[PDB]
């Protein structure tokens, strides 16, 4: 039976060659224009990405390959005695299109939990770091001391075929996957315990492995960090911790550079912490209403949010014309598991009442919740209550994704991503030429 | 001869050198008056190097340990030499 | 042959290495040990200097408090006077028999007593404490940590604790800058208790070659505490400022913060005599130093016991070790440091 | 007296917003460029897709900083008592205001920098730890990293301060970063090279001035090369990988520590910050080839068998500037003014006097004119820094003024979140048969 990287192997070259035949026939198709405002505006609208692992569908959610929340629950491989999809099998799926394997996933999981043995020197730097360093800076460092691991790196320095760059890429993604999992546990046991870790089950999938490191033997645990894990792969390329990899990578820096500065866009305060904002905001209602979670009493609350000109934290996209699968997958986890948690049964009344009140205040485009509005809560029920430390699991979820792209544009030979800047003088000299030639 | 040791030191809390420390493993009365020789000619180098052998040999020792190994008799009641331990004590880490 | 045979001067210099030692092993050394500081003390501030003039009353109510605990060893020197306007500096009782203490008194910023602890934005706190000039420009051998005290009801409500900013600067001089811990240092407080919180260290404040020249040996600090939480916690008591200290507690094991039982009262934290001497010593050079008014109204600021602290260490290698802990001396006592 | 730098910019940054907002207000719906679907799978490549002030390249003239040419800035700006260098910091005011300090102001912002130079104790041992074998630049990242317990923006952000006090933690932390860069890179420098045994700063020291002597050389030359290298190399538009990351990861409100740590890696890439090492490494094998004849007829012997072979002569030949980099000459005259006789400078004049005829004669390059990067290794290797795996490091103690700079000013004025949209190649054909149906 074929590993990933031979199944790989075979698939990047039609891919290639089907985008060398797209943009030799149309390449010159204007897809859009650049107004001034959207390059004073963060670009938003113009198409600048190509990104293959994910695409939002307006109405069915975040797809991975055309699959929905839905379909990769069906398909995907899963855990022996669970339901929940592994998130090695979406990373097969990320990187090929194609479903693995329940034989498959397991010889990708061996094969990662092979590599996940932490050099030397980078156990005695996190054992050395002090602990009011932020765990997301500790999580980047750490990446890049592996640095002097690098595969590619090495083969670049010793002369290597642009041909051939996909292969130690791929060797250094799967080394680096390997020790997400040690890495993020050892930084939450150093940080805020008493920096005891276990040792890698072997035969653990990748969430187990991080669970138990962590220092939770519940496979309910086990469970949910496979299904966070998972949703939280992938999500289109526009966003900055995937940029800024693509960007990274595309000069031909190593997976551990590159995703290494994806996590520092991660770590930005406007892009990793949404599911800490939500729960901040839930503490607040909770205090407000000392736990009377009734209808009217939380659509009074909502009321005076809105009257009061702030918004409902995970309520509200601009493109997503329904609920997230995501939010749902994670409510369904929440009711087969722990429905009398008074945290979730917050969460589950606001659900019930937060999409009309939104539609009756008539200022939200969609009033929909998404998977930040759900994913705190469950991650309180078992223990994991220290909010920054979140952000480092969404950076060992996002992982995957990102580098699966970094893989296919190594093998597609991706350009390096170099647009062109002015400054503001030189912008409204170009404006009235513009303008003057009408 | 503590005339010689001094053009010996000559002729060869800032740290104290090695050479210094076999220079001042001679008797305590010698290092005395090692100590005097570099005052009166106002060699402070050699002045501060002998008093930092005696203050290591003074450190982190018992007033009753110093009194016994320096020949000095106490004049402290009971009572103030418990309140002068306890000063002592806010003067250390904790 | 004995040490006593050795030459005073040489004495002076044994004292500048081993004078805690020396200080206990007879009358003479101890003597002599006061008299240094003597000499140390009125060399920095002269005996017709305004600070003695402005202090005098409220620094000896402050050495005076420490009796319970060495008045054995302030009664070595026996001719003194009650402190008095006909009374000479060299001659006053709680001064000129504890140079000593009396010289690291005036060398480090006191404590600052919250003294409405038991009472967008909302005005926690509001005091002073002085501030040697030259606080930045030693700070390798001697930082000035700034630690604030809370108590804390649950942990759920000490994340709020990063929404308390504490603002500080020279009172009326110079801009105003906030000190303050990591943002998630309240997710390792799991209880309720009594906590101190490091805010780092004191910054700099201004440009010290602009008191050079001067005269000026100490500023009034001024201390703001913002409640910024947006919520009802500071309140209902579930959160409540207690202080701020400038103490380096436990310099060979950097912490983040350290627990003590809430049941403590806030006398085992705070000796009143010594925040009233700060307090009043930088109100006093307030008004020396500026023609602005002072922007808040003249407070009043009015038995060291084993106190065990639990503390949450810098280094993940730093293990606990509780009988360590049980033997060191009391830390709500005076910290001389030079 | 005189403003100091924080008190001019706060003056002068309202007055660019205002601009900005009516020039936004006023042509924002003016298109200024066209995404052809070419362009998205070829790097964004001459799409307008960033707003850098400090820098614009002018196709005749060379680089422009506010206006300014690299010998405007050598007449411009203020040096050093008994130099004719340009000060880094000096410029460094430039970039951020558009105005030209004054030589004491130069000399304060000098005294405040290196009175922030104090390397934490957690820093100086995680360098003192770190294997050798790990890059240099790896290894600047990481120490970047680590400061970021000393961040003031991620403090104040956490504590809710409102939008409009950005900019005053975001410059105080940049100007505590640029205090410390040249004592993280001695430091690696001592440690990787050398003893690992390094001085202390000069208070009274400027930037290059510290970094130089830290390196182990009191050689005044080689602080004024310093002085020369740092000011040229600190910025040159945002478009390329390292400014475009280090913007992207600001963007998110990353501090500049992480933020510049981003940037590094990007300029860790071998298609972007290899270019010094590449041109010294073919000096040195024409060196062997030759055996010290330097003659036109044996130079240009070795240009025309390595043109014929396919490989190309590094450091020669731009896609837009049409005659001589500047800042190739300024440091060809520097070789000249203090050894003009050394043996590898003698080699990099005879190729500046042959190699663009030999170009312009194999016909296949644009304007065979050399960059910056044909004339720095030599110069480096004069005053013993004759590692080339450190010359990177150089690079972004340098580039760090124009990336913090720019993000100072990106705070100042809100620039909103960098997020463009992305596409899979499935959905880049959908979009492109309805443009071409319509």
């Amino acid at each position: 039976e074929k590993t990933l990287k031979e199944r790989f192997s075979e698939i990047y070259p039609i891919h290639a060659q089907d985008v060398r035949q797209f943009v030799k026939e149309h390449g010159k198709t204007k897809i859009s224009d650049v107004l001034l405002e959207q390059v004073y505006g963060g670009m938003r609208g113009i198409p600048g990405s190509v990104w293959e692992g994910s695409v939002l569908d307006p109405e069915d959610g975040i797809r991975f390959r055309g699959r929905t929340i839905a379909d990769i629950q069906k398909d995907l491989p899963k855990a022996k005695g669970s339901s929940q999809p592994l998130p090695e099998a979406l990373f097969w799926l990320l990187l090929t299109g194609e479903v693995p394997t329940q034989a498959q996933v397991e010889n990708l999981s061996a094969d990662l939990m092979s590599r996940s043995e932490l050099p030397s020197h980078v156990v005695q730097l996190l054992d050395n770091l002090p602990k009011d360093l932020h765990p997301m800076a500790q999580f980047s460092i750490a990446v890049t001391a592996l640095e002097s691991e690098s595969k590619f790196a090495k083969a670049y320095a010793q002369g290597i075929s642009k041909q051939d760059y996909w292969s130690y890429t791929f060797e250094d993604s799967l080394d680096l996957l390997g020790k997400l999992p040690v890495i993020a546990a050892k930084i939450y046991r150093n940080v805020f315990k008493d920096g005891k870790m276990g040792e890698v089950d072997p035969n653990a999938d990748y969430a187990k492995n991080l669970v138990n490191l962590i220092g939770s033997k519940d496979e309910d645990f086990v469970d949910l960090m496979r299904l966070y894990l998972t949703i939280h792969s992938d999500h289109e390329g526009g966003n900055v911790s995937a940029h800024t990899s693509h960007l990274v990578g595309s000069a031909l820096s190593s997976p551990y550079l590159s995703l290494a500065s994806g996590l520092n866009g991660l770590a930005g305060p406007l892009h990793g912490r949404a599911n800490q904002e939500v729960l901040e905001w839930l503490f607040a209602l909770k205090e407000e209403v000392n736990d009377d979670y009734s209808k009217d009493t939380i659509e009074k609350y909502l009321w005076d949010t809105l009257n009061s000109g702030r918004v409902i934290p995970g309520y509200g996209h601009a493109v997503l014309r329904k609920t997230d699968p995501r939010y749902m997958a994670q409510r369904k986890f929440a009711m087969d598991h722990f429905p009398d948690y008074e945290l979730f049964k917050l969460v589950s009344s606001i659900y019930e009442v937060a999409p009309g009140v939104l539609t009756e205040h008539g200022k939200t485009k969609n009033p929909w919740p998404n998977v930040d509005a759900h994913s705190g809560v469950l991650l309180q029920y078992y223990g994991l209550k220290e909010s920054s430390f979140y952000t480092v699991l969404f950076g060992v979820s996002r992982a995957f994704g990102i580098l699966a792209q970094l893989i296919t544009d190594r093998a597609i030979g991706a350009s390096i991503e170099r647009p062109k800047s002015y400054s503001t003088e030189k912008y409204k000299e170009l404006v009235k030429n513009i303008e003057s030639k009408l | 001869s503590v005339l010689q040791k001094v053009i010996e030191w000559a002729e060869h809390s800032a740290p104290v050198d090695s050479w210094d420390r076999e220079f001042l493993k001679v008797d305590q009365e010698m290092l005395y008056e090692i100590i005097l020789a570099a005052n009166y000619l106002n060699i402070k180098p050699l002045l501060d190097a002998g008093c930092k052998v005696v203050a290591e040999m003074i450190r982190g020792r018992s007033p009753e340990e110093i009194r016994r190994t320096f020949n000095i008799v106490n004049d402290f009641t009971p009572e103030e030499e418990a309140a002068i331990r306890r000063e002592n004590e806010w003067a250390e880490d904790r | 042959s004995s040490l006593m045979d050795l030459p005073l001067e040489i004495h002076l210099s044994l004292l500048e290495y081993v004078p805690n030692e020396l200080r206990a092993v007879n009358k003479y050394f101890y003597v002599l040990h006061n008299h240094s500081y003597k000499e140390k003390s009125l060399a920095w501030i002269a005996e017709d200097n305004y600070i003695w003039a402005v202090v005098k009353h409220s620094l000896c109510l402050y050495v005076k408090s420490l009796d319970p605990l060495r008045q054995h060893a302030r009664e070595i020197i026996q001719e003194t006077k009650e402190p008095g306007f006909n009374v000479p500096l060299c001659m006053t009782k709680y001064i000129a028999d504890s140079w000593y203490i009396v010289y690291n008194a005036l060398q480090y910023p006191g404590k600052i007593i919250n003294m409405g602890w038991d009472k967008k934005e909302r005005t926690l706190m509001q005091s002073l404490t002085a501030l040697p000039v030259n606080f930045w420009s030693r700070k390798k051998d001697e930082p000035t940590p700034v630690n604030v005290w809370f108590y804390v009801k649950n942990a759920h409500v000490a994340r709020y604790i990063p929404k308390i900013i504490t603002e500080i600067g020279i009172c009326n001089y110079g801009p105003k800058q906030i000190v303050a811990s990591a943002g998630y240092i309240n997710e390792l407080i799991t209880s309720e208790g009594i906590y101190c919180v490091n805010l780092g260290h004191l910054p700099r404040l201004y440009d010290e070659q602009i008191f050079e020249g001067t005269g000026t040996t100490h500023l009034p600090l001024e201390l703001k505490a913002i409640d910024r939480t947006d919520s009802d916690v500071c309140i209902n008591s579930d959160l409540v400022l207690l202080g701020y200290d400038f103490i380096p507690y436990q310099i060979s094991k950097p912490w983040l913060l350290f627990r003590i039982e809430p049941v403590n009262s806030i006398e085992a934290i705070f000796n009143y005599s010594e925040c009233s001497f700060s307090y009043q010593f930088a109100w006093s050079l307030a008004c020396l130093q500026s023609e602005e008014k002072i922007s808040f109204p003249r407070d009043t600021i009015i038995k060291p016991s084993k106190l065990i602290r639990i503390f949450v260490y810098k280094h993940p290698e730093q293990k606990q070790d509780l009988g360590q802990e049980i033997a060191l001396p009391n830390w709500n006592t005076p910290y001389l440091r030079r």
